[PDB]
């Protein structure tokens, strides 16, 4: 199923002809020839794309006047109507906007655009809207529909960009050497960083809507910089005397810095700047991906020789990335067409049998006892005690939240089954719970709250969710009932991992070098236990997962096995002061946001590949695997 | 009777009372005194006199109020119709105003004739005229808007002013007086201006302005002279415009001088001589010029002169830091100095590492440099490339802020965006310095910024008004919380802003604005900003037309170390760098590894609060080590919010960072701590405990520091009492204090802040804003504390961000902006936050009450103190001698000692204690009445009886027998005389003697045969219900008694039956009754309507002869109203403000800030076994109602016996059919049992529901044919007389059961 889609293109080319599987791009000047005066032009747009500037540009090119514009909203019907009447008598152009709200005026338009009420020639109408059903099809049945989401392929977006700001940006130079190369650099950067998002959370934590606005912003800056640099240049040594490090900072943090909500993306984007700009215009070198000559149609040909489908090592990113993308892509595609084809039963009994399998509650009158009875960092160092030792208070907090969830689950399973077999006036929440129990997804009652109460959100009803909760409670109980500190802690189970680590810090400060060591003086570090087969200060973590290399002697991953185990990364803390190293994050879930960043780990294992290689490769040490 | 006349400029004279504050206030405590007297027992005679007196006083008030309001309307409209052209151009309402002038003059002359305002108000004709005149004057204003728009056009700033206040501004009637109270909301910082009369020949002397003043606090101020003067004239726009211009010009010239003086005189002289703004400019220009000179001197050859200039700055640092910081006079002068100090700290920090070879180097081309050009005399501020001239606005001393690198990122970004003609729209989480960063870039560039506050109740017309003002003037706008706004409004705003962007792009002097036909001009130095907040509840998206304009600035994590260290430098500390790390690490650790509670906050607002606190402590004489002072400050600040458990963790964490220090005492304030027990003893029912000392003092401190605060904590915990007692102690030592209350979800937010009317196209006033305007007047003596009280839902609260932020300005969709004063504070008596984003958690301080602060036992001792007040013979001692051990060591052995696992109403047990106390008082009321004192044993029996119910009222028979066995095991005697399988509940204690008996009296029916006429019979359940009810309902409004009751029973378990049995027994000659029912979509306005129609009078202002009898409000089911999505239902809150306090706010489109009063009412309710599908009532409300179960009867063979007896004794022909008839009475029951048990409801047959109603319907069908059944003779179709009867039984049972 990985290579479904190209095969799809293939037999389509066979049974229907290869002409179908070939690019199309709509010449807006060509499209204008279709629009008679008596039919409008609709526009089903997507986020981060608008043809309004191009429509205006054409209206200045062929037509000689600026169009008039009315934005839909509230209290704009009569305004729209009177401007349309002016257009009717005269023959101007009108730009409606935001029809996705304020639909009451739409039905009127079909009556207006009629043969009865006569209209002066050369009058066009341009409509724009968005995905709102309950949109009567009077005009959908009679209009011209056009889509202007940005192009897919790398060459596609590159070519389009090479038909946005062209032939007078390009042709106005007074220098074929330097800033021609700067245009080419920035354009390639644009087209690469936009397309990086195709992979998913590996490439970008969330989606960002870069468009051309940032581009011509940067172009306006750098043209000012070069014009006022060379304004004092009476003679060019070799075409320029620029010190291009400021431009790095600008294109890094100011122009494109607007969208960026994450921290890691900042230095990731700086790295892309480093590797692509090179900190110099070589003039003679091979881009990692060719390099140009100085003529326009030559740029068009340069685009022509670019391959259609590329491989992700162009971005620096590993081949295996490809795999996951295709799978999810295939997984949705068939489902689309799968739609076009022409409960209160033993499932609740299955849940009924389930609820007599999750464990019993832990009454606090017992638990407070048990936690107070036994506790210490080291049996020799201290006698049993409760509050004072950080790990015991952590034990109590974790048991508290666990019980808070256990009670809710037991109660709602009961009251879900006690409506039919039992009796109560049916609730809507309980009905939602029934539907969720039949499907794979757990009800919202166990994940979220009106603000947010994330607990253990995993996919299956019981395959992993209750499995995970059971494992958490098992380890927590054996961490309590015996009361002894086991080796190989499971970090995923703890609701608040960070408290674990800071408690370890406090433990080291108190037990050792106490006072010789202050809390604010201590800093953090880690040594990876490079060993299969095996206390001192620090902890032993079990269950981390790496992505994309080995533990030590890190190398390229094979085609399968994208997610790999993580060995025992024993910790270390030291008083402060008492660039070959690479620093990795640790994300709880594989969603990869600013939240869930528990801590950062230095991983020196380099060999020949400098760390920036790894930084663009987007390694990370996530915790769960989903 | 002293009154202030406007003038004699016509035949008549129009006047107002400028002493009326004294009138109102002394009136208020007059009526307080009169009610205080009347309530007391020994006030027999005064009733004839006093009521009449109060009545007159009450009545005169509202008449006066209406009158003076109309006067203000007229006092706005007079100058409008003096001008010839406008009077000509609209003759109709001009002559209507001639008519009102005639009528108004007649009223004034009648008042003049009277000479005394009280007979003047007593006139009855007046009252009809006044509101009709009011409405007509509203119509006149609705004529005058068409001229208001043009007058606004003639001068920019009026766009940031609302309509009626603009009218008042335009009706000056005087040079000095009228505008002297309005300079604040028309310029940035000016508040006072002198007026010097120049006597022109033959013209009256014209007042002219000569200097300007910025006042902060009371006496501290900044004065600015003027060489160029400004003269008043005939046209208000003229002298306002001249004020602006001449200000700009003199500011320019003083700066032009000051730039020479800076390098001539030397540091100290010009910093001391000049004002703050010019001083900061001088420092910046000196540094840039000297650093430049050093850089070129490096360029010539290797030189030390650059190092000499850097050393000169370093030398300047010590002289500024040593003297001007530690000792100084006055607040304004104080703020100036550290404003210089922070800049200089950052200055030297940059200059240390400033390794740039020449001016062209980027490291030099990264900061906000300045150059005051001489050859063309003008300022010019410079950034990387952008440049712009200083805008010359007098601001005086403002507390500008530190410069972290992130602020540099913002500065560079915003300069670039403004160079490309856009508007920055920064974003991030709450409290990272967005709005203040914008405001500071405004302040440094010399411009004046205008923050507003969008909200869902906005409309595009007002945004257009704003933007027109922005383009006309040259000012900057910062639309805080721009996202929380309607979608289509954003759709049209997209157009407006795009039009202005294209206009500015061409550099075109004149341009066209959409929707507005007249052509309008532009000034370049404008800008737009929206500080939107990504992602909450009630937050929409920007349609893609609008994302084009603004450039993003991502402000996620502010710096926290550098700001702290430079602030500590600014105060003048010596242990800077260590302490900074201490602050940061402590607040971090506290954030992560402490328990998760919704209300905790450790953001930058808390930190800055600590810093602005910490200034004074070092300013005190002590030279003790700084770290001690700092530990004390941090610990004592952050204690208040923490719940019980987190306190040990918090101070154990403190010990790990300051191990050198062991302990310090808390600085204790002696006056208040000695004062508190005095009034705690002054009351009857108040027990002092140490926890109260701690919490009330903590409240005092957080009051002292911050704007507003919250009292989070569970029910019955003493919050309102704490507020009351605090207000008392503050008032005792002078400095009075007043408190107002409000309930936000018992009124609709549209009414709370007012909207534009949705019928007549005209504004209505808002309640909360009316209280705001009435409160923040200067020249008062109170210190008002507006109390909101309810839940915290985000939708209504969150549009008070500006008032609770450092802006402390209220902003409306009207266009009205009201400035906060220090006279006023905002408080919330809310239970707990569960629907609050951090943007509202971090804005205000907070204090947490805990359940164990005031145990129920202390409340019992307070009641005991009351018993030793009058009935002090021995009763307090005797009663309690059982109570203490009988309550402390018993109550917790009922919750789950024995099973008791069906407490239908989950509660906290303090409510049970309030309940049993209220019951016991009514129990002993009879022997209080006869003045008889009893032995100990009878009292023990009474307590057993009292608390049997009121803890036994929430349980079923099985739990009740287990309860009973407990009481047998370890309690005082219950009935033992027979106890033949009968519980303790069955019997009652008799007043006449110590006995445990019970019965239901015999009573049959009247002769009528209607099923209603067979209304109800005397059951056992009904009689015991009356027994319990009557005790509470006789008690006369004791504290902790609302005189309100509430039953609990299944749907069809004799609710309205027993209640109506009670209600018939009323005496309508001194006791009335009213009925109401509840459904899901019953709204607060509906309940408001029914209660207003019930009373029909405002019984607060000495009214309602017919409501003087006592009334009762009965409600069947308080559960059914629709719970909101959050979980907080919005109907019961009106009831809760009715029970707790009586009365509410009016909504009659005429007056807002005022409340009707209920001086007498009664209340009763009934529940339906809450749990599962049945809703529940708000827990805050559970504290007031008596709650107990209403079980099924288990005796239904004996309810219907009589009606069959009375039917039976007509024929007398039933030799054997009588026994049969009784068997029918029992066999219907057998059938009922079998069918009800066997066949059930499922969601496909949900309505398969059975109760006792159908038995009544069966009998109702049977009871017919008083003798027609006998007439079997016509048919006799093998029919005995009984056969027809059993056939009737069969058909009946089929049609009542075998149908649905
Ligand atoms: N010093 C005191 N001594 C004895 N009893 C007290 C004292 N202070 C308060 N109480 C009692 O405590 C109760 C005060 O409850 P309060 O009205 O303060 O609840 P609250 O905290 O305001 O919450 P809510 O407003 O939801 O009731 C009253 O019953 C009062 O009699
Ligand atoms: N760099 C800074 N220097 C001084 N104070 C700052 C700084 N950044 C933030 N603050 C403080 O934060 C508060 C402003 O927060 P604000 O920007 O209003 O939050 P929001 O942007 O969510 O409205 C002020 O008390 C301000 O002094
Ligand atoms: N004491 C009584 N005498 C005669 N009929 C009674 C008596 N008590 C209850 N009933 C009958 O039982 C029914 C109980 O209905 P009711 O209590 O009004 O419903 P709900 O409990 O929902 O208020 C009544 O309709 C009434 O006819």
């Amino acid at each position: 199923n990985d290579r479904t889609l190209i095969a799809t293109q293939n037999f389509i080319s066979n049974v229907l002809g290869k002409e179908f599987t070939d690019p199309i791009s709509y010449p807006i000047e060509g499209i204008w020839q279709e629009s008679s005066n008596m039919d409008p032009v609709l526009f089903l747009l997507s986020a981060g794309a608008d043809p309004t500037s191009s429509i205006d540009e054409l209206a200045k090119k062929k037509k000689k006047f600026p169009c008039e514009k009315v934005s839909m909203g509230e209290g704009q019907e009569r305004v729209a109507r009177q401007v349309i009447m002016k257009g009717f008598v005269e023959g101007g152009w009108v730009i409606l906007q935001n029809c996705h709200l304020g639909l009451k005026f739409m039905e009127e338009i079909e009556t207006l655009v009629s043969p009865i009420n006569q209209i002066h020639e050369d009058f066009r109408l341009w409509i724009t809207c968005e995905q709102h059903p309950k949109f009567p099809l009077g005009l959908l049945q009679k209009t011209l529909k056009v889509t202007n989401e940005p192009p897919k392929g790398l060459k596609a977006g590159l070519y389009k960009t090479f038909t946005t700001i062209i032939t007078q940006e390009f042709i106005d130079k007074v220098d074929h050497s330097n800033w021609r190369s700067l245009i080419f650099t920035i354009c390639f950067l644009h087209s690469i960083v936009i397309e990086r998002k195709k992979f998913g959370p590996l490439g970008w934590c969330v989606p960002y809507e870069y468009n051309y606005s940032d581009l011509e912003a940067s172009l306006l800056y750098i043209e000012k910089y070069l014009t006022n640099l060379m304004s004092t240049p009476q003679p060019n040594s070799h075409n320029l005397p620029i010190s291009m490090n400021v431009v790095r900072y600008m294109i890094c943090e100011v122009q494109y810095g607007g969208r960026i909500t994450d921290d890691l993306d900042r230095e990731l984007f700086i790295t892309y700047g480093e590797t692509y700009l090179k900190d110099g215009i070589f003039g003679n070198d091979y881009f990692f991906p060719q390099n140009p000559s100085a003529e326009l149609i030559k740029y068009q040909e340069y685009i022509a020789k670019v391959p259609t489908v590329d491989n992700p090592e162009v971005f620096g990113l590993h081949s295996n990335a490809d795999l996951t993308f295709r799978l999810k892509e295939s997984k949705e595609m068939i489902n689309t067409v799968m739609e076009t084809r022409p409960r209160e039963e033993i499932v609740q009994d299955k849940a009924k049998d389930m609820l007599k399998n999750l464990p019993p509650d832990y009454n606090d009158v017992e638990v407070r006892e048990l936690v107070s009875k036994l506790g210490g960092p080291n049996p020799k160092t201290s006698t049993e005690r409760g509050m004072t030792v950080p790990l015991n208070i952590f034990l109590y907090q974790e048991v508290t939240r666990m019980q808070r969830v256990i009670g809710l689950v037991r109660k709602t399973l009961q009251d879900t089954i006690l409506a039919i077999d039992g009796q109560i006036i049916m609730t809507p929440e309980i009905l939602e719970a029934i539907n969720a129990i039949y499907d794979a997804k757990v009800p919202n009652s166990w994940l979220y709250d009106p603000s947010g109460a994330e607990i253990s959100w995993l996919l299956p009803n019981l395959g992993s969710w209750s499995t995970s909760l059971s494992d958490r409670n098992k380890q927590l109980n054996d961490w309590l009932r015996s009361g002894q500190r086991p080796i190989l802690f499971w970090l995923t189970g703890f609701f608040n991992p960070q408290g674990f680590l800071t408690g370890m810090k406090q433990e080291v400060t108190r037990n050792h070098k106490k006072e010789a060591w202050s809390l604010d003086d201590v800093v953090y570090s880690t040594t990876v236990k490079e060993r299969e087969k095996e206390p001192a200060e620090g902890v032993y973590i079990k269950g981390l997962y790496l992505e994309g290399c080995k533990w030590s002697k890190n190398g390229l991953d094979d085609s399968d096995p994208k997610k790999i185990f993580a060995d025992l990364p024993i910790l270390h803390v030291s008083a402060i002061n008492k660039s070959n190293t690479y620093l990795c994050p640790v994300y709880k879930y594989p969603k990869r946001t600013d939240k869930y960043l528990i801590f950062r780990v230095g991983l020196p294992c380099e060999g020949s590949n400098n760390p920036s290689h790894w930084k663009l490769r987007g390694v990370a040490l996530l915790c769960s695997t989903e | 009777f002293q009154f202030g006349i406007w003038g004699k400029r016509d035949v008549p004279c129009m006047l107002n009372g400028l002493i009326v504050g004294t009138i109102l206030e002394r009136l208020e405590e007059d009526q307080l005194q009169l009610s205080t007297f009347n309530s007391q027992r020994h006030v027999t005679p005064f009733k004839a006199e006093v009521e009449n007196l109060i009545r007159t006083f009450s009545d005169v008030n509202d008449t006066l109020d209406m009158w003076v309001k109309v006067q203000k309307l007229w006092t706005s409209l007079e100058p409008v119709f003096t001008g010839g052209d406008i009077a000509r151009q609209m003759p109709l309402q001009a002559k209507q105003f001639q008519g009102i002038d005639k009528n108004w003059m007649k009223i004034m002359e009648k008042a003049v004739e009277t000479k005394k305002v009280i007979p003047c108000c007593q006139n009855d004709m007046l009252k009809d005229f006044l509101p009709d005149l009011n409405r007509k004057l509203e119509d006149c204003q609705k004529m005058l808007e068409a001229y208001l728009e043009g007058k606004r056009k003639k001068f920019p700033r009026f766009y940031f002013v609302s309509n009626p206040t603009l009218l008042k501004i335009l009706s000056q009637g005087s040079e000095p007086t009228s505008i002297q109270e309005d300079f604040e909301k028309l310029f940035d910082a000016i508040t006072k201006v002198t007026f010097e009369s120049a006597k022109d020949k033959k013209n009256p002397a014209l007042k002219q302005i000569t200097q300007i003043q910025q006042v902060i606090g009371r006496n501290e101020e900044n004065i600015s002279l003027t060489g160029y003067y400004v003269k008043c004239e005939g046209n208000i726009e003229d002298w306002l415009k001249k004020l602006e211009q001449n200000m700009q010009q003199t500011l320019k010239d003083i700066a032009s001088a000051a730039a020479q003086q800076v390098f001539q005189v030397g540091l100290k002289e010009f910093v001391s001589s000049q004002a703050s703004q010019i001083a900061l400019l001088g420092l910046q220009i000196l540094w840039t010029s000297k650093v430049n000179e050093g850089l070129e001197r490096l360029s010539r050859n290797e030189r030390n002169a650059m190092d000499i200039k850097r050393n000169e700055i370093k030398e300047h640092m010590n002289i500024l830091s040593s003297m001007c910081l530690e000792d100084l006079n006055g607040a304004v002068e104080r703020t100036k100095v550290e404003t210089l100090v922070t800049i200089q700290v950052h200055q030297k920090d940059i200059s240390m590492d400033l390794k740039c070879k020449d001016v062209n180097d980027f490291e030099w081309q990264k900061q906000t440099r300045i150059a005051w050009k001489t050859d063309i005399d003008e300022c010019i501020i410079s950034i990387t490339d952008w440049d712009s001239p200083y805008s010359y606005e007098f601001l005086g001393a403002k507390e500008r802020l530190c410069i972290t690198p992130l602020t540099d990122r913002c500065y560079i970004t915003l300069a670039q965006a403004m160079s490309m003609y856009y508007g920055g729209a920064p974003a991030g989480p709450a409290g990272t310095g967005k709005t203040e960063t914008v405001k500071d870039l405004g302040r440094t560039l010399g411009v004046f910024v205008v923050v507003t506050n969008c909200s869902d109740q906005h409309r595009y017309r007002d945004m257009a008004k704003i933007f027109k003002g922005l383009v006309q003037s040259g000012l900057w706008g910062c639309f805080d919380e721009f996202n929380r706004i309607d979608l289509e409004v954003l759709s049209v705003v997209a157009m407006q802003v795009e039009s202005i962007t294209t206009a500015r792009k061409q550099h075109m002097k004149k341009f066209m604005f959409p929707e507005e036909e007249i052509e309008i001009e532009l000034i370049p130095t404008v800008s737009y900003f929206i500080t939107m907040n990504p992602g909450y509840a009630g937050r929409q998206e920007l349609p893609e037309n609008l994302k084009v304009l603004f450039r993003g600035v991502s402000m996620m994590v502010p710096d926290r170390e550098i700001i702290i260290k430079v602030k500590l430098a600014s105060v003048g500390y010596l242990q800077i760098d260590l302490l900074a790390k201490k602050f940061n690490v402590l607040y971090r650790l506290c954030e992560e590894q402490l328990s998760k509670q919704r209300h905790y906050d450790f953001g930058l607002r808390n930190i800055l609060s600590v810093l602005r606190t910490a200034g004074n402590t070092k300013r005190q004489e002590i030279k003790s080590d700084e770290e001690m002072l700092l530990m004390r400050s941090l610990r004592d600040m952050n204690l208040s919010k923490l719940v019980a458990d987190d306190i040990p963790l918090f101070n154990g964490l403190l010990a790990d960072i300051f191990p050198k220090l062991k302990e310090v005492p808390k600085k204790l304030y002696p006056d208040v701590e000695k004062k508190i027990p005095e009034e705690i003893n002054a009351e009857s029912y108040l027990i002092n405990t140490p926890s109260f000392q701690l919490k009330i003092i903590q409240l005092y401190e957080t009051c002292l520091v911050r704007h507003g605060f919250m009292l989070v904590g569970p029910t019955g915990s003493g919050k309102s009492t704490i507020m009351k007692i605090l207000t008392e102690v503050l008032t005792k030592l002078g400095s009075p204090h007043k408190i107002v209350i409000m309930n936000p979800k018992a009124i609709t937010a549209e009414q709370m802040y007012g909207v534009k009317s949705e019928i007549s196209d005209d504004w209505i006033p808002g309640v909360f804003s009316t209280i705001w305007a009435k409160s923040n007047n200067r020249a008062l003596k109170h210190t008002t504390w507006i109390t909101c009280d309810g839940p915290v839902d985000a939708i209504w609260i969150e549009n008070l961000n500006t008032v609770l932020d450092d802006n402390k300005i209220l902003t409306l969709a009207n266009g009205e902006r009201i400035a906060m004063t220090e006279n006023c504070k905002v408080v919330f008596e809310v239970e707990n936050l569960n629907n609050a984003s951090p943007a509202t958690v971090s804005r205000c301080g907070q204090v947490y009450v805990s359940p164990t602060d005031l145990g129920y036992e202390a409340v019992i001792e307070g009641w005991i103190r009351n018993r030793k007040a009058s009935g002090r013979a021995e009763e307090s001692d005797k009663l309690g001698n059982i109570l203490r051990k009988y309550l402390i060591n018993m109550r917790f052995i009922e919750l789950q000692s024995k099973e008791c696992k069906e407490p239908m109403m989950d509660t906290s047990p303090v409510i049970s204690v309030i309940n049993i106390l209220n019951l016991l008082t009514g129990c002993l009321q009879y022997f209080v009445q006869t003045q008889r004192t009893l032995s100990e044993q009878e009292y023990e029996k009474f307590i057993v009886y009292s608390m049997a119910w009121a803890i036994g009222g929430i349980y079923e028979a099985q739990d009740r027998v287990r309860f009973h066995e407990l009481l047998l095991a370890k309690n005082a005697p219950i009935p033992q005389k027979g106890k033949e399988n009968e519980t303790v509940f069955d019997y009652y204690v008799s007043q006449d003697y110590l006995d445990w008996k019970i019965c239901s009296p015999e009573e049959w029916v009247p002769p009528q045969s209607l099923q209603f006429s067979q209304l109800l019979l005397p059951t056992l359940d009904s009689f015991r219900a009356e027994m319990l009810l009557n005790f509470i309902l006789t008690q006369p409004k004791s504290h902790t008694c609302s005189n309100s009751a509430l039953l609990i029973g299944g749907s069809g378990t004799a609710k309205t039956s027993s209640v109506l049995l009670y209600c018939n027994k009323f005496d309508p000659q001194k006791m009335l009754f009213k009925r109401t029912n509840f459904s899901s979509a019953t709204s607060p306005f509906m309940f408001q309507s029914t209660i207003e129609a019930e009373c029909d009078f405002k019984v607060g202002k000495e009214f309602a002869p017919p409501g003087n009898k006592m009334m009762t409000i009965f409600i069947d089911d308080m559960s059914m109203p629709f719970v909101n999505k959050w979980g907080d239902q919005i109907t019961l809150e009106l009831v809760r403000q009715l029970i707790e306090t009586g009365g509410f706010y009016m909504l009659d489109k005429t007056q807002r800030g005022n409340q009707r009063k209920m001086k007498n009412l009664q209340y009763i309710g009934a529940m339906n076994h809450p749990g599962g599908g049945r809703n529940d009532i708000p827990n805050r409300l559970k504290r007031q109602f008596f709650i107990f179960n209403m079980i099924l009867p288990l005796s239904i063979e004996g309810i219907y016996g009589p009606i069959i007896k009375h039917m039976f004794k007509q024929k007398y022909f039933s030799d054997s059919t009588y026994k049969v008839i009784e068997s029918l009475t029992s066999a219907t029951i057998a059938l009922w049992n079998k069918v009800k048990s066997t066949m059930l409801p499922t969601p496909a047959k949900f309505h398969y529901v059975f109760n006792m109603r159908e038995l009544s319907r069966i009998f109702k069908g049977i009871l017919t044919c008083k003798k027609d059944t006998i007439n079997d003779a016509p048919k006799s179709m093998k029919i005995k007389p009984e056969l027809f009867l059993v056939g009737l039984w069969r058909h009946e049972a089929e049609r009542v059961l075998a149908d649905k």
